[PDB]
């Protein structure tokens, strides 16, 4: 129990080093985080929609070409 | 050591062949175009079926194709590459490997570790076939087998070749990290939308969430009673687990910006002014994969162990198989099944949570080292690029990092770790993980994009 | 360890998918 | 081996066709343009035989 | 430090003369080290052995 006791101490430390970094990181701001989230809806919509064609053609093809 | 293999190595490298460098830079036009074809055509082999497949009830493999993906073309698919990869990584991390700085040795390790992909997608089919999975290999004969093995095996070496070509720049990107994100987006697309009806003994019922409400809510006078079993339907794909996903997508975006950025400039040129940014998910995915393996391999030495030796205590205590552990170190390991279970017993929840995000952090921090991303290598590679921080000494600079570089990754462990355990609560569709890849990899399309507007 | 150019490597492409469909094809034929 | 070959020759014979016809257009297509500064060294030949 | 080292030195780099152009140019925890190799490789292994339980 001795270590745990020891452990405690890097515990805190870190903790505010923690902080720290969040401080000084840039934040997205609200108006470009619209702009990347009508970016991401827009291509993940496309991208998975010839996901979504590609499955559903091949359904009646696996049937013709096996039994 | 490792040098001394490469040469011995050199002549099987050369024989794998090399995609030709783009002459000249490619606009826009051309520039998407490239990537499209090599969607599709990648797109529609992974569901092509297999040939001689076999199969007591014949049609068995038929009723299969039309669920999940097992038994088509691309089973093998990207996870064989992958692994070659992440093995040749650790291994320069140790310096077990000796890889040479310059041009001519690097370009030798890229062909070696490409090469070993190829090793692993041959020993991988090969087992299956001597499994019987496909069927019995004495009734598919020699002649069958040995089809079904090349066909694998083509089908892994086409792989690289698309990957490789996006990477030489006639397509945006890298092959391998949009195809992982495709199918990922498919899943989301597919459950919402699927119009399969797949019956349940009490009645048949549609598979996608949203045609499942029209359908439901017409059918059943009771409107109250309809619109319950919609979103809470345990069964099938709920509306609720929908909602979760796009929730869990605003989060991912806004934390996915963070970053910091130091200032660098250019010793040689004046006014130039350019700054390297450090990313608040520095260690990416890399931590969460490491702890799921390590747990799923835990998980499957501790159930063999109890088949071999079930009289022995040890391996009961660490674990108590009913497979799920019932009890012990292993059950605690094991995510809680339910919230209704987690209220019956907390203090098995706290434990797994605890040990969940202390597990990222720890590995994180202890891979920055054999990554080759530390602090000490980045320092160097600038002096290479000839650039350096504006005001400071080339010494005191790597100080200056290992003030960032640590924190960064320990934080970014735990924060993977807490999204990845937040995601199952609230069942929001598909990984954690594979939420984060989308959108990082999408985001770096979309910057590309914004120079081509000019 | 040959360089071949982009264009190539999508008609090999195409030809591998193109084979299994016929072996396919071939397969009910000659047990039929 | 006519009745057993002869669909297969009908499968084998439309993708050679196919590329035979694809190298013509391609050769017919990499016809390269002659350089016209060749072209103008040999307008500055033809001032010196003038 | 022995001052008597400087002439010892100086007698090794006097052998050098016949070493010409090719001279010696000098004269990750254990634990942590092993555990990741097991877990890298223990996944390729274990997803084996499970695709193979799977079926069986």
């Amino acid at each position: 129990m001795d270590q745990v006791m020891q452990f405690v101490e890097p515990s805190r430390q870190f903790v505010k080093d923690s902080i720290r970094l969040v401080k000084r990181c840039t934040k997205p701001d609200r108006k470009e985080f619209q702009k990347i989230a009508m970016a991401t809806a827009i291509g993940f919509a496309i991208m998975g929609f010839i996901g979504f064609f590609v499955k559903l053609i091949h359904i009646p093809i696996n049937n013709i070409i096996v039994g | 050591m490792a040098i001394k293999f490469l040469e011995v190595i050199k002549p099987f490298c050369v024989i794998l062949p090399e995609i030709q460098k783009p002459e000249r830079k490619i606009q826009f036009k051309e520039k998407v175009l490239w990537t499209a074809i090599t969607l599709f055509i990648f797109l529609v082999c992974c569901q092509i079926p297999l040939f001689g497949i076999m199969s007591a009830d014949p049609f068995y493999w038929m009723r299969v194709i039309l669920a999940s993906n097992r038994g088509t073309l691309m089973e093998l698919g990207i996870s064989p590459i992958v692994t070659s990869g992440l093995i040749m990584q650790l291994l320069a991390g140790a310096k077990i490997i000796e890889v040479g700085d310059t041009p001519k040795d690097r370009a030798l390790f890229n062909g070696a570790q490409k090469l070993f992909g190829m090793i692993i997608t041959i020993g991988q089919s090969i087992v299956y076939v001597m499994t019987g999975m496909y069927g019995d290999p004495s009734e598919m004969g020699a002649g069958i087998c040995l089809l079904i093995t090349i066909q694998l095996f083509v089908a892994g070496l086409i792989v690289l070749l698309l990957d490789e070509l996006l990477q030489k720049g006639y397509g945006l990107g890298s092959g391998i990290s949009l195809f992982i994100a495709t199918n990922i987006c498919e899943t989301i697309v597919w459950k919402a939308f699927s119009p399969t009806t797949v019956n349940t003994g009490r009645g048949m019922e549609f598979e996608g969430a949203i045609i499942a409400l029209f359908h439901l809510l017409a059918t059943r006078t009771d409107k109250v009673r309809a619109l319950r079993e919609a979103f809470y339907r345990q069964n099938l794909p709920n509306l609720m687990n929908l909602i979760a996903t796009i929730f869990v997508f605003a989060v991912v975006i806004y934390f996915q910006g963070f970053r910091v950025d130091l200032p660098i400039k250019s010793a040689r040129y004046r006014g130039q002014y350019n700054t390297y940014p450090i990313k608040l998910f520095y260690t990416s995915n890399i931590p969460i994969i490491l702890q799921s393996a390590l747990v799923s391999n835990l998980y499957v030495i501790s159930q063999m162990l109890s088949a071999r030796f079930s009289g022995n205590l040890l391996v009961s205590l660490l674990g108590t198989w009913s497979a799920y552990p019932v009890g012990g170190l292993c059950y605690y390991l094991s995510p809680p099944e339910s919230f209704g279970s987690v209220l019956e017993d907390p203090v098995h929840a706290v434990v797994y949570i605890v040990f969940m995000l202390g597990s990222c952090a720890f590995f994180s921090k202890t891979w920055i080292e054999v990554s080759g991303s530390s602090a000490k290598d980045v320092a160097k590679q600038l002096k290479e690029q000839q650039m350096v921080m504006r005001g400071h000494r080339e010494t005191s600079m790597v100080h200056e990092l290992n003030r960032y570089i640590p924190t960064a990754a320990a934080f970014g462990g735990l924060c993977i770790g807490a999204l990845s355990v937040l995601a199952d609560f609230l069942g929001a569709i598909g990984s954690g993980t594979g939420i984060l890849l989308a959108v990082t990899i999408i985001y770096q399309y979309f910057e590309i994009f914004v120079k081509e507007q000019s | 360890g040959l360089k071949v150019g982009p264009v190539p490597v999508l008609v090999m492409s195409l030809l591998f998918i193109a084979s299994v469909f016929m072996l396919h094809i071939w397969g009910k034929y000659t047990r039929s | 081996l006519v009745k057993g070959i002869l669909p297969l020759v009908g499968m084998a014979m439309v993708p050679a066709l196919l590329g035979l016809i694809g190298y013509h257009l391609y050769r017919k297509a990499n016809r390269p343009k002659v350089s016209k500064k060749k072209l103008k060294e040999e307008k500055r030949n033809k001032s010196k035989k003038k | 430090v022995a001052k008597q080292r400087i002439r010892m030195a100086n007698e090794k780099h006097s052998k050098n003369i016949t070493q010409r152009g090719n001279v010696a140019k000098t004269s990750v925890g254990p634990w942590l080290l092993a555990l990741f190799i097991f877990v890298v490789c223990g996944s390729a292994i274990f997803q084996i052995i499970q695709s193979i339980r799977m079926g069986m």
